[PDB]
RNA sequence: UAUGCCAGCUGGUGGAUUGCUCGGCUCAGGCGCUGAUGAAGGACGUGCCAAGCUGCGAUAAGCCAUGGGGAGCCGCACGGAGGCGAAGAACCAUGGAUUUCCGAAUGAGAAUCUCUAACAAUUGCUUCGCGCAAUGAGGAACCCCGAGAACUGAAACAUCUCAGUAUCGGGAGGAACAGAAAACGCAAUGUGAUGUCGUUAGUAACCGCGAGUGAACGCGAUACAGCCCAAACCGAAGCCCUCACGGGCAAUGUGGUGUCAGGGCUACCUCUCAUCAGCCGACCGUCUCGACGAAGUCUCUUGGAACAGAGCGUGAUACAGGGUGACAACCCCGUACUCGAGACCAGUACGACGUGCGGUAGUGCCAGAGUAGCGGGGGUUGGAUAUCCCUCGCGAAUAACGCAGGCAUCGACUGCGAAGGCUAAACACAACCUGAGACCGAUAGUGAACAAGUAGUGUGAACGAACGCUGCAAAGUACCCUCAGAAGGGAGGCGAAAUAGAGCAUGAAAUCAGUUGGCGAUCGAGCGACAGGGCAUACAAGGUCCCUCGACGAAUGAC
RNA sequence: GCAUGGCAAGUCUAACCGGAGUAUCCGGGGAGGCACAGGGAAACCGACAUGGCCGCAGGGCUUGCCCGAGGGCCGCCGUC
């Protein structure tokens, strides 16, 4: 049974003073009315904040970090086996929609890997790097000067 | 359709040449060989057996049929008003049974021998 | 008022061992599978990995995930566990249920529980 | 496991796998769900005029001559729900949402799990159905397809010792209710389920209580009348193959 | 024991309840314009008897033809009388005839009539004559173009909101509108007319930066379709009316060419299946209508009635639904299967006729002005400097030019040619047809299951109810008595039932008459709860209870 | 938010398309959404698959002593 059900007979349904259930005035008003007066409270502050560059002007880069890419080298089998090498952009999912693909340094590496993408953090490269492998700035990766 | 209301509705008001078929009834075994039908038109020239209200049983000459109330009257099977006098009692033909046919018109008898069409 | 009726049979499993056997944690795991769903353990293989050793069944009061590597040699037990889970602890180790590791250690020693 | 094959005469002619789906553990609360939404998404949208009560001007008095604050006209009172004529409060509404959603996955789980219960002659049993067989489903041989007279399938089904299911199908119960204002006067029991390859078979779909339907889009419902798993079913040796993939 | 209290019994009153459904409500599919050739609507007529509804129109519930249909018929409506139908009526489909007056209402006028040949009025053509034509008004909503609130929210209120909503003016169609880039701007080696749907997204943008308001490109889909002028160069090679004769139009340009795959011209190559125009003309599918259509009306019992129970039997590509004196696959209509016709798709698709695609070189020959653009003032928008529009003023270039890419200018780059036009399909609505339903079931559901927009209210705009059920069959009560009596009553007749006898299935409560039990003319008021006495009680559905004595014997506890 | 159920580093399809027993239902459709990294107005940069100590449940042992998921207290890491 709900508590709906159970409301037959209470008169009140839950409302207490049968005063209380009438218009916007027991809310204060409608929607965010108050939010700057009897209402204030949990509220965000009124004002202006940093502004915004034009859609087009942006970049968003398609981000992965070693850990995934390491934690599935055998499983990505369909991915060269060198001396693995391996291409970040034929990786990463949505890398498509995104301006370049970039490998970030979270995790280990327990294993030596090429890796193939068009930026790395400082971090991704030491990881990288610190466990016999090297990293190859794809062409559009060129565009760092 | 489907719909009971439906249903009812378009009998009780279906046009007259439409309630031609509110007033069938099943044929006995030798004119169902005969005419390769299961059942006919009664038509007032016809003879009828009474197979179940409290006439069950008995046979008779069909006198009248009514299309409007979907009925037939049948020599014999009547009541007794008031007064004394003797009227007939209505039936559906749904609870007789064709025993001999009137083929007085042609068109009729050519309906009933003809194999691809029904009386 | 658990709906799935397998999970039902499972905890009443899970009692009668504990209650005939040498087992508490049988009836450790039951009392949780009776508390709510989200209360339910969502492990990952990174987790087994972490705090396993191999000739202790791991116990998992819940489900298990593909996630991370496993490669110790370990006999996990759990409610269920996610096609790849199943996939990748088969290869180095062993996926069982807690139907089968009752029925093969009613009185529920060496096992070690995670979450 | 392996299920006997019947000629139409009846007699045993070999015998095939039966498929892993017919293992799948029985779920009737997936079983359950699935059913309850086949059921609902085919309940059509109602609600009463959204304007029923509202076609008048009709105006309170307010205080003065000793009487409720009723709107009323020509002396009648009238729009407000408490008002005999006037608008229903919170009336059936054709804006409702009377469909009801079901993950692909879980949908389809529940089709492995009826066709599973299916192959349990003591759910079947418990079901209600009424047959004098060991093993379950019965599985026939393709020819079953080109079969055209009833009365073939009928002696097919005494020759299998499935025909007391019919029977007891062959009884409707004239309902109870309002719904003969309607339409539905009249329900019967679940008989058996017939499951072909090429066409739902024309030949066994007046039987009482029977329903026919296709290996390729049988569902939860044929399989499970009700939501209650354990229907006694019929393949055809293609159709038990080609269940195999649901 | 009066007046009387409480409960029940018999009978009323009343119409709840249960059951029933010819009406509603909602959804889905199909379909979709009418009118001066006088519509839609209204008025008045029209029947043997005829008030209402329906139909029809002085040929008046109808006339004619063809096909269907069939032995009956003369609407709702179950009367009386009379008539029609084998000369094939009724009825149904298609087509035709008739079709009063008012009504856009059109010769003039007028509350449906009147007065003395009429497209009134505005237009086009024009034989300049109303000679030939157009417009007008209607339609449930849907659609397009204009006019445009307030209550309300912001807890007041003015910007903002409610909202471009309600409402008003004008107008088209079966659908409208839009539409082949002076586009987009995931900036690109990229997309490629337009609606619409899903999403992009409550994102960008707006905003007493409060409350609130709120896109687009793109993407996934649906459906797909692209063309015609102006001018250049030609210059009467042309068009309209008429059978013809003949007339009118047209150098202020008819017609050819041409239309950003720019074009024209001069000089060449090659070639057409592009486009445009016209001819022909479906399949299939969907919707509706129709034909055909299996198998019990067997036994016994109960009943007024078998469609019930028991027994025997049958069909099924048909066990949807309905009807029939009670629970019916097999009694009747239907239903499955198969078949036929009309409508829509669609004058579309295909096919065929004609036309002729395209490429090179040269040529500053052509390419839409109060425009592009700027400023003043307004409105509007998400449009912010960067929306769309109105208004006042100012105001350009000519492809070697010009516009756009979200502030302005200049260069570069990329895109694209405004100031002319047409365009199928995919989408909206629901009048109309058909189907459907975990919708309502007569105080519900429509206001309306009935006389329903009825009766009735208001000067008018406008407002507006209530009323469902005899029975299997009318067998709808003959005769007699009574009475002023076609009233009513009594007796009687019918039927299973008249406590089914006319708002006639059932028949609650309030409440009324009569009556039974209990109380009652010396006695006190939340009307009772719990205990205990009196009196009252057919059966059934409850069967216990009382006294002596004895057993057991908690707290407590004596003489 | 919560309870139940599916699937899980993923999850779900929307419009719509095909089929069919034709509003149900079977198959298809991942456009797009949310989750899988954060911080910063922005430019832009970009993290613990565990290093320490407590210790509940549970497990182990030779019955106080070990292992101790979750949890608790810290380190440390990304960014302004
Ligand atoms: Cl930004
Ligand atoms: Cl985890
Ligand atoms: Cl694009
Ligand atoms: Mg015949
Ligand atoms: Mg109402
Ligand atoms: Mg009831
Ligand atoms: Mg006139
Ligand atoms: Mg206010
Ligand atoms: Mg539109
Ligand atoms: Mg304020
Ligand atoms: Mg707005
Ligand atoms: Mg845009
Ligand atoms: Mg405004
Ligand atoms: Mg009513
Ligand atoms: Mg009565
Ligand atoms: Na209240
Ligand atoms: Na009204
Ligand atoms: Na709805
Ligand atoms: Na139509
Ligand atoms: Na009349
Ligand atoms: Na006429
Ligand atoms: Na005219
Ligand atoms: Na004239
Ligand atoms: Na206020
Ligand atoms: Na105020
Ligand atoms: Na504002
Ligand atoms: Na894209
Ligand atoms: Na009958
Ligand atoms: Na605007
Ligand atoms: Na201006
Ligand atoms: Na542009
Ligand atoms: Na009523
Ligand atoms: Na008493
Ligand atoms: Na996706
Ligand atoms: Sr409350
Ligand atoms: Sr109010
Ligand atoms: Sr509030
Ligand atoms: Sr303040
Ligand atoms: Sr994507
Ligand atoms: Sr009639
Ligand atoms: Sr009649
Ligand atoms: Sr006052
Ligand atoms: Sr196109
Ligand atoms: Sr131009
Ligand atoms: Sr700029
Ligand atoms: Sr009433
Ligand atoms: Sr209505
Ligand atoms: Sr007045
Ligand atoms: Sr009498
Ligand atoms: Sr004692
Ligand atoms: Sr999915
Ligand atoms: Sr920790």
């Amino acid at each position: 049974t709900s508590k709906k059900k159970r409301q037959r007979g209470s008169r009140t349904h839950g409302g207490g003073s049968h005063k209380n259930r009438r218009g916007a005035g027991h809310r204060g008003g409608r929607g965010d009315a108050g939010r700057d007066k009897h209402e204030f409270h949990n509220h965000e502050p009124l004002g202006k904040s940093g502004f915004k560059r034009p859609q087009k002007v942006q970049e968003e880069a398609a981000t992965i970090d070693v850990r995934e890419i390491d934690e599935n080298v055998t499983l990505l089998a369909a991915d060269d086996v060198a001396e693995f090498r391996v291409d970040v952009r034929d990786v990463v999912e949505e890398a498509d929609d995104a301006d370049y693909v970039k490998v970030l340094g979270a995790g280990q590496v327990r294993h030596e890997l090429t890796l193939i993408a068009d930026d790395f953090s400082e971090g991704a490269r030491e990881k990288v790097e610190g466990a016999g492998g090297s990293v190859e700035l794809t062409d559009l990766g060129e565009e760092r000067q | 359709s489907k719909q009971p209301d439906k249903q009812r509705k378009s009998q009780r008001r279906a046009p007259l040449h439409e309630r031609h078929k509110q007033v069938r009834a099943t044929l006995s075994a030798d004119l169902r060989e005969e005419y390769g039908q299961r059942n006919v038109r009664v038509n007032a020239g016809d003879t009828v057996e009474v197979l179940r209200g409290d006439f069950a049983g008995e046979e008779g000459e069909v006198i009248n049929v009514d299309l409007d109330k979907a009925v037939i009257h049948v020599e014999d099977v009547t009541l007794e008003k008031t007064d004394g006098e003797e009227v007939p009692r209505p039936l559906d033909t749904s609870n007789v049974r064709v025993t001999d046919l009137d083929l007085e018109d042609e068109k009729r008898e050519a309906r009933l021998e003809s194999e691809d069409d029904s009386a | 008022s658990k709906t799935n009726p397998r999970l039902s049979s499972l905890i009443a499993d899970l009692k009668s061992a504990a209650r005939s056997s040498g087992g508490a944690v049988w009836g450790d795991v039951a009392e949780r599978l009776e508390k709510p769903r989200r209360t339910h353990a969502e492990v990952n293989l990174g987790r087994i990995e972490r705090y396993a050793q191999e000739d202790e069944t791991v116990v998992v009061p819940g489900k298990v995930l593909g996630s991370g590597v496993l490669q110790k040699d370990v006999t996990v037990a759990a409610v269920d566990f996610s096609g790849t889970a199943e996939t990748k602890i088969d290869q180095v180790g062993e996926a069982v249920s807690l139907e089968q590791a009752i029925e093969n250690n009613p009185e529920g020693s060496h096992v070690r529980v995670i979450r | 496991m392996q299920a006997t094959i019947y000629d139409l005469d009846g007699n045993t002619d070999g015998e095939v796998d039966l498929p892993d789906v017919f293992e799948t553990p029985v779920r009737s609360d997936l079983i359950g769900k699935a059913v309850r939404a086949a059921q609902a998404n085919r309940k059509q949208d109602y609600g009463s005029d959204e304007y029923a009560g509202l076609r008048t001007p009709a105006e309170s008095f307010g205080s003065g001559r000793g009487q409720a604050h009723v709107p009323k006209l020509d002396g009648r009172a009238r729009r407000v729900p408490q008002a005999v004529k006037g608008r229903s409060a919170h009336p059936p509404k054709t804006e409702k949402d009377r469909s009801l959603d079901l993950n692909d996955k879980e949908r389809q789980l529940a089709v492995r799990s009826a066709l599973a219960a299916t192959a349990d002659a003591d759910l079947v049993a418990d079901r209600g159905h009424e047959f004098d067989r060991d093993e379950v489903p019965v599985v026939v041989s393709d020819d079953f397809e080109d079969l055209v007279k009833t009365q073939e399938v009928v002696s097919l089904l005494e020759a299998l010792d499935v025909h007391a299911d019919i029977d007891r199908a062959d009884e409707t119960k004239i309902k109870a209710g309002q719904g003969s204002a309607r339409g539905r006067k009249y329900r019967r029991p679940a008989s058996i389920l017939f499951v072909t390859s090429d066409e739902p078979s024309t030949a066994a779909r007046n039987l009482a209580g029977a329903d026919v339907a296709t290996a390729s889009e049988v569902n939860t419902e044929d399989l499970a009348p009700g939501g209650a798993p354990g229907r006694l079913t019929v393949f055809t040796e293609s159709a038990l193959a080609e269940v195999a993939e649901r």
